[PDB]
């Protein structure tokens, strides 16, 4: 019993849904990615290598990462949009002793925040050249702003890549078990991070996170289909 | 023959 | 005159009856009343469970009268419906696992294809039951229930050329080409599923999918076996021994439904998740 | 700026074919549902076809019915009427009319500039009893127009639209839905009534004002319009 | 030296208001709604269902005429619904994907909206050639903006979350006014009937009464323990309710200058997202993070009837201008009309 | 250090100046929010509810 105008109206409405449905089946095969990190830790050097938004490709999968940082240090408010999230890709300037524990209390406060109890972390410790040289060098110790540096040897479960001495090997797991100490310590089961070392002139990095997000939506889907 | 109308499935 | 071999056999027969019923229903409810738990996973499994009780409640009682009393007492109309709908539901419910093991594999060996859709499960829904209830109309023109002179309800057809195709491509349909695409999925998710409390907890994945393929590969071995002896080589005419012929096809029957009793088992009531979305229900 | 321009007119000797081309500029023309609506060289309008947006309703006239043929090509930016069999009662001057339908939209705002095309029952009779009003410069009037089936639907809209077409130039819409005004108009006309009564008043007519007033209906299709009052000075 | 005797008065004068509040409150709006009937039982039913969203619902606003809603979402789009008939009238997609507010212009015109690329952008629905196309894009904050209440079709508020409110000119796009004084992000605000003074509430938990047309603050209020996340004016322009993260809302009044009730149940733990009176401003409505809102008679602050059927986070909610409908919208793309 | 000055005193002239309002007893206040919303009660679609036929969302 409608109108003439009802009628046109309607058809102008279901035309508006197809082309909705069109974008949803463009958005749901999209990949977010969170991207944090400090000042010094060239998050936009990553970007840049391989600006809020910035939009790559790798083998036909759409990625989708942002660098919200054009606010203040309060993180605490802005960080309920981003709950849905594919990862979040946390990046470490690993060469500078001085900033790490703030690097590490920053981790602390987003792996146990209330609105992340699911979102997955992918963190890279960056500039891992600086590192290299810093340890090899023996200017600056490591026992000076980590005291348990001192009873810290390298287990025998780890692969070091060849051409490095073993003391830079050890300095890397020691900065590595740092972090995943916060990380393994809370929400067992839920999410989990994935450490990679990483250099400023490696251009690797997309490779990883296309693996670290198959691996993701691999044990999301692992969940959600009462199989685990 | 002996196995006759017994159902299948 | 009822055996030794029935004193146990009707016991058997109406615990997995009650079991299959209580467990499909309730798996249907916990579907329909919760709100959490009408995900794109769980079409799939409602419609399993619908199988489920068609097998439970339309093959059962029947093969079971049949198969204690080898009189036929329903007649013409319903020795011609019966049949279809027993075919149509186990047909069902064979093919439906198939897509349950189709869509894990698309969902674990191809995380990031994001294939499974809603309209994906509704198409291969109607795609199960439209030709599950066209590949059975032979079963409905042929059957006549005939008394020579205690009376038979079964096949009729003219000539040795055309029932011997039609059940060799009906064993193909409802056990065989289920089974190799069944075994392919969870071939490549075994190989996929083989930190270490993560490791250990997606290897039970990988045993638990194994245990599905098992019982389905072992509980409908027998009584296909055994069709494709009977409609097709001809055995079980001259034989000195009926009984064990009788007792054979009863207890490939009972295997039949002890599969339908057991698939809300290892289906849904196994994993914690569903446990504890179901105790909100 | 926003305007519609059609071509392929000219002399058409009987039974034979012709194919009319209207091409748009300057507004978003693949949501904007397209009217043809045709004029005899000395009658009043009369509707000849609709083709919707997406193209996914086509509507025709019952004297056109089956020998014109609408479509549009959104990429290119063009509609379309492909004219068979034509009788000698198709000699006009044909006007490409865009229409845009959501709540409380303005359909028939603009219409084209038509091409001159020369040849060598259930439905609502909107009767407009006056045909000439000799008027004068600054003083109100009024034109009245009179339906046959009560245009008010239940929805509260009464589907009457007002239309001015000045000597030599195309129609403008003045009022859609009997009431509301359409976005470039003076203020000084408005129009009223209920149900089967309408009525057009203007206060302080000017000197542009003079021309056919025109009343279309659009409750139902065919929408046909009326006969047309001129106003003479 | 200085910077003592300037706290010192500082402390002093915050001493000298509180006695002056402590004198001017005699009873409580308690003492005085005991004898009056209350309102009972309330059953509110969905009536429609709009569903077009691809991603979770952040803020709606209802139109002055009280049919079409516009509800933007995190997916990037604005959607202008026409909610008697579900219909989408308009379908407007954004330039930035993170978008926090919305808001309807009261002549119908223009809709705004912004988020965390810290620009109200704001577009023109009436166009001469049928597109919904940006009008123009105000952009001098230095923060997220989380809310946009048009004044009319020249100028709007805004409030960002650098703590800092702003009163913008359309026409040219400067800023005109800019209003300083909170200490944490601003998350919302809501202005008066007439127009001539608006309220913002902070993350600093104080919400505070600014006046558009001179520029001070004019008075503060401090009831909360956490962050102020939603706010909205009584209808007669004297009172207003306020939400928060510590799972309470309350009523303060602006010429008794002090806080009169609190809106709390033991068995609520979680923060209020969303507040808006009823017509009469005897239904203090509320949308809560446990997925259901709540009905509080806003005389005797007894509870009075939930709206539950959302299956995630209730994030936005409005009443009509007549008072027929209640509009909740949430983040599993719903939006739902209740009355 | 002198900006901390400025922002002293700038705080305490915001608190002098939000001293000197006249505020009028908590009993008036709240007796008139009563009177306002016991005068606007029939008008009111989700306090007292309108029957079907005058309910557009039905």
């Amino acid at each position: 019993t409608l109108s003439a105008e009802d009628k046109a109206a309607v058809e102008r409405s279901k035309m508006i849904e197809k082309q909705l449905q069109k974008d949803k089946q463009v958005y749901r095969r999209t990949l977010r990615l969170l991207l944090l990190g400090a000042d010094n830790s060239g998050k936009s050097t990553i970007v840049k290598q391989m600006i809020f938004e910035t939009k790559f490709q790798v083998d036909k999968v759409n990625f989708h990462m942002f660098d919200v940082g054009g606010q203040r240090d309060e993180r605490r408010k802005w960080i309920q949009c981003f709950n849905d999230v594919t990862a979040i890709i946390f990046v470490v300037d690993s060469s500078d002793y001085n900033r790490l524990q703030e690097a590490l209390n920053d981790f602390k406060s987003i792996w146990n925040n209330r609105w992340l109890r699911t979102i997955s972390v992918i963190l890279f410790l960056n500039k891992q050249d600086l590192l290299a040289e810093k340890v090899l060098a023996g200017k600056s110790k490591i026992e000076d702003y980590f005291p348990e540096f001192a009873r810290y040897t390298t287990p025998e479960d780890a692969t070091p890549e060849p051409g490095e001495d073993p003391r830079v090997t050890r300095a890397k797991y020691f900065i590595r078990k740092e972090f995943v100490d916060i990380s393994t310590a809370s929400g067992d089961g839920r999410h989990i991070c994935y450490p990679h070392f990483t250099c400023a002139v490696d251009t690797e990095n997309a490779r990883r996170i296309f693996n670290d997000c198959k691996d993701i939506i691999l044990q999301m889907n692992l969940r959600e289909y009462n199989l685990v | 023959n002996h196995a006759a109308g017994i159902l299948t499935m | 005159h009822p055996k030794e071999y029935e004193w146990v056999l009707i016991a058997g027969y109406i615990i997995v009856f009650v079991v299959a019923l209580i467990g499909n229903v309730l798996v249907c409810v916990a579907v329909w009343k919760n709100h959490h738990m009408r995900t794109v996973t769980n079409y799939f499994i409602v419609n399993l469970s619908l199988a489920d009780v068609l097998v439970t409640i339309t093959c059962l009682p029947a093969t079971l009268v049949v198969d204690i009393t080898e009189t036929w007492f329903f007649g013409q109309s319903l020795c011609k419906v019966i049949p279809y709908l027993q075919t149509v539901s186990v047909s069902v419910s064979v093919l439906t696992l198939s897509c349950i093991a189709l869509d894990r594999w698309y969902a674990i060996c191809h995380p990031l294809m994001f294939k499974s859709t809603a309209k994906r499960a509704r198409n291969s829904i109607v795609i199960i039951w439209i030709v599950s209830c066209i590949i059975m109309i032979p079963q409905a023109i042929v059957m006549e229930c005939s008394t020579v002179f205690f009376t038979v309800c079964d096949e009729r057809w003219g000539g040795e050329i055309y029932p011997k195709m039609y059940h060799i491509c009906f064993f193909l349909v409802t056990y065989m080409a289920p089974l190799c695409l069944m075994v392919l999925a969870y071939l490549q998710i075994f190989r996929k599923l083989w930190e270490i409390k993560q490791i250990r907890a997606r290897r039970k994945t990988a045993r638990m999918l194994m245990v599905v393929l098992l019982v389905f590969a072992i509980c409908y071995l027998p009584i296909s076996i055994l069709n494709v002896l009977k409609r097709v080589f001809g055995m079980f005419a001259h034989t000195e021994d009926r009984e064990t012929v009788y007792a054979w096809f009863t207890f490939s029957h009972w295997l039949v439904y002890a599969n339908s009793a057991a698939n809300p088992i290892i289906y849904n009531f196994l994993s914690g998740k569903f446990r504890e979305e179901f105790k909100a229900a | 700026d926003v305007q519609l321009v059609e071509s392929g007119g000219g002399l058409v000797q009987p039974g034979g074919s012709r194919k009319l081309s209207c091409s748009a500029s300057g507004f978003a023309f693949s949501s904007f549902g397209m009217h043809w609506v045709r004029q005899a060289p000395e009658k009043g309008l009369e509707w000849v076809a609709y083709i919707s947006s997406g193209s996914g309703t086509i509507y025709y006239a019952d004297t056109v019915k089956g020998r014109f043929t609408i479509s549009r090509d959104d990429p290119k930016n063009t509609l379309f009427l492909q004219m068979t069999s034509l009788r000698s009662e198709d000699t006009a001057m044909y006007y490409c009319v865009r229409s845009i339908y959501y709540y409380g939209s303005s359909p028939f705002d603009f219409w084209g500039q038509g091409t001159t095309l020369t040849v060598s029952g259930s439905d609502i009779v909107m009767t407009q009893a006056t045909s000439s009003v000799p008027v004068t410069p600054g003083e109100s009037v009024s034109i009245s127009c009179r339906s046959s089936k009560s245009l008010l639907h239940s929805n509260g809209n009464t589907y009457l639209y007002w239309f001015l077409q000045r000597p030599g130039q195309s129609p403008q819409l003045l009022i859609y839905r009997m009431s509301n005004l359409a976005s470039g108009v003076p203020d000084r006309f408005s129009g009223s009534g209920s149900g089967t009564a309408f009525t057009l008043t203007i206060s302080r007519l000017e000197a542009e004002d003079v021309g056919v007033y025109y009343c279309m209906q659009h409750l139902e299709y065919p929408l046909t319009f009326g006969a047309g009052t001129k106003l003479e000075l | 030296s200085e910077l003592d005797q300037l706290r010192q008065e500082a402390e002093q004068l915050k001493n000298q208001i509180r006695d002056a509040r402590k004198a001017c409150a005699d009873a409580t709006l308690s003492q005085i709604t005991n004898n009056i009937d209350p309102v009972g039982r309330i059953q509110m039913r969905t009536r429609r269902t709009l569903r077009g969203h691809l991603a979770k619902i952040y803020a709606m606003h209802w139109g002055t005429d009280s049919r079409l809603l516009v509800s933007a979402s995190q997916d990037g789009k604005l959607i202008i619904w026409d909610s008697y008939t579900t219909n989408k009238v308009h379908a407007i997609p954004l330039r930035s994907s993170w978008v926090m507010t919305c808001a309807y212009a009261p002549s119908g015109n223009y809709v705004a909206c912004g988020g965390l690329d810290n620009i109200c952008s704001i577009y023109n629905l009436k166009t001469r050639e049928g597109n919904v196309r940006v009008s123009r894009e105000l952009a001098g904050h230095t923060g997220y903006l989380s809310c946009c209440r048009f004044l009319d079709d020249n100028q709007i508020v805004t409030s960002s979350g650098d703590t800092t409110c702003a009163l913008w000119d359309i026409e040219t796009g400067q800023q005109t006014t800019t209003f300083t004084g909170h200490t944490g992000d601003v998350m919302s605000l809501s202005l008066a009937p007439d127009t001539r003074l608006f309220v913002s509430g902070a993350c600093d938990a104080s919400a505070k009464l600014w006046d558009v047309r001179e520029g001070m603050c004019r008075q503060t209020f401090t009831g909360h323990e956490s962050d102020i996340n939603a706010i909205c004016f009584f209808p007669n322009g004297n009172a207003f309710a306020t939400g928060s993260d510590d799972a309470t809302c309350r009523l303060f009044d602006l010429r008794a200058d002090q806080e009169l009730m609190t809106y709390s149940h033991d068995n609520i733990i979680c923060g209020i997202t969303s507040v808006s009176f009823s017509k009469s401003g005897r239904l203090l409505l509320a949308g809560y993070d446990d997925f259901n809102c709540n009905v509080w008679d806003a005389l005797k602050a007894d509870r009075a009837g939930v709206l539950a059927g959302h299956d995630n986070r209730v994030s936005c909610l409005g009443v009509t201008d007549d008072g027929m409908a209640v509009a909740t919208g949430s983040w599993d793309s719903f939006l739902k009309i209740w009355n | 250090n002198t900006a901390s000055i400025a922002q002293a005193r700038k705080l305490v002239e915001q608190l002098k100046m939000e001293a000197n309002i006249d505020r009028i007893k908590v009993s008036k206040a709240a007796a008139d929010l009563m009177a306002y919303c016991e005068a606007h009660a029939k008008e009111d679609p989700l306090l007292t509810p309108v029957p079907a036929s005058e309910n557009p969302f039905r």
